[PDB]
């Protein structure tokens, strides 16, 4: 199995950089709303 | 004019911020004070509420 673990760090370090940039990617937006 | 100036002032600082791949929980703790775990109220790891 040792050839397929690091598909879960993937899901737990790229999904949570994912909602930080998202995050940012919607606030910037936000601010230009505003 | 005051409160857009606060808007812009707000709109700068949230822009320009460094990549995530180098940045530190330190560096959210900053931008974001939403990010900060009070120990306030929840001193005793994780300080984020188990039921959480």
């Amino acid at each position: 199995y040792g050839a397929s673990v690091g598909e879960f760090a993937d899901k737990l370090n790229e999904q949570k950089i994912a909602q930080l940039e998202e995050v940012k990617q919607a606030s910037i937006k936000q601010i230009q709303d505003a | 004019k005051t409160r857009i100036q606060e808007y812009e002032k707000e709109l700068e600082k949230m822009r320009n911020i460094i990549p995530f791949d180098q940045m530190t929980i330190e560096d959210l703790n900053e931008v974001f004070p939403e990010t900060k775990l009070d120990k306030k109220k929840y001193p005793y790891w994780p300080h984020r509420p188990i039921e959480t």
